């Protein structure tokens, strides 16, 4: 809810509309797990882009 | 006049297929190739 | 002639063999018979009915439909599942057909022969291996740049009002529990073996057996 008032999930993941929200979902969920397993080291710096792929061949 | 529209179209079609479906980068293919694509499209 | 009832069984059978078959003990030979009768009645679907009856160890001269005919067939399929949100690839349907072939080739009786297998009928005359997964490889990934990265909504958010979140929780309390898993987690991530649709490298029970020995540690070490 804090994350930009997360919008309807399955279609938000559908439709190839915008990579941005997909990447944000991924990053935020990963940070959430990081925090749950240990709040002691709250986060991790390294920036990067991320890949979507569109083929069974992967 | 002499132009190999044939091979140009061939590579161009292959290009457009994979490119328009991958929606992403084309490391196999070259600027020359997209150029011939637009050349075909001008002459056709 | 309760065409209605027969259809009603049929749709269940369709879902059961296709996907997300949350149901249990769906199978009933009489019910599938009613399905076949419904198909026969379905003049519009006679194409699919004949295709399905064709299921035997011969199968030379497959239907060889024109793409138009295949499209109309998919239209029928969606109109008959009445859950059209996707058109599944024909190959899943042919795989269910292969399962039906197993059903035919079965003098199998009171013994509780659960099929207890993922059908290997997806093949395209190819062979596949786990270390060969490294050869399937991410060369493609190297050929693709990742789409983008940006700082917006940036960095490290944190939790909202506990009391408001309890307000929301109260809507969650009514719902059952762990049945959600038994539906979604169980079915989905079992069937993820569908990924072997790529020339069917075999599944390996072994690593899935991780689950007990890995989760046990919580209790084992308090």
């Amino acid at each position: 809810s804090t994350l930009e008032m997360t919008q309807p999930l399955l279609e938000i993941f559908r439709n190839k509309a915008d990579t941005r929200q997909i990447a944000a979902v991924v990053f935020s969920t990963l940070a959430f797990i990081h925090n749950r397993f240990h709040p002691l080291v709250t986060n991790f710096t390294n920036k990067m882009e991320f890949v979507v792929t569109e083929t069974n061949d992967t | 006049e002499l132009i190999n529209m044939r091979r140009y179209r061939n590579a161009a079609r292959k290009l457009i297929h994979h490119y328009s479906l991958n929606s992403t980068s084309s490391t196999e293919y070259k600027i020359s190739d997209v150029v011939m694509t637009m050349i075909f499209l001008l002459r056709s | 002639i309760n065409m209605r009832r027969y259809r009603n069984a049929a749709r269940k059978l369709i879902h059961h063999y296709s996907l997300n078959s949350t149901s249990s003990t769906e199978y009933k030979i009489s019910d599938v018979v009613m399905t076949m009768i419904f198909l026969l009645r379905s003049e519009k679907y006679h194409s699919l009915f004949k295709l399905l009856e064709t299921t035997f160890d011969d199968y030379t001269c497959r239907p060889q439909m024109t793409q138009v005919q295949t499209d109309t067939l998919l239209d029928a399929v969606r109109s008959l599942l009445e859950m059209p949100s996707t058109t599944i690839d024909l190959t899943t349907v042919d795989i269910m057909r292969s399962s039906f072939a197993r059903c035919f080739n079965s003098p199998i009786m009171r013994y509780a022969k659960i099929v207890l297998l993922q059908n290997v009928a997806l093949q395209r005359d190819k062979r596949t291996t786990l270390e060969e997964l490294l050869i399937e490889r991410g060369e493609k990934i190297q050929m693709l740049q990742p789409q983008q990265y940006i700082n917006s909504g940036t960095e490290i958010p944190f939790c909202d009002d506990a009391e408001f979140l309890n307000r929301l929780l109260k809507h969650i309390d009514p719902y059952p529990l762990s049945r959600m898993y038994y539906n979604a987690a169980n079915t989905m991530f079992y069937t993820t073996m569908e990924n072997y649709a790529v020339s069917n490298c075999k599944f390996n029970i072994e690593d899935y057996n991780n689950i007990f020995k890995v989760m046990e540690n919580i209790r084992k070490h308090s």
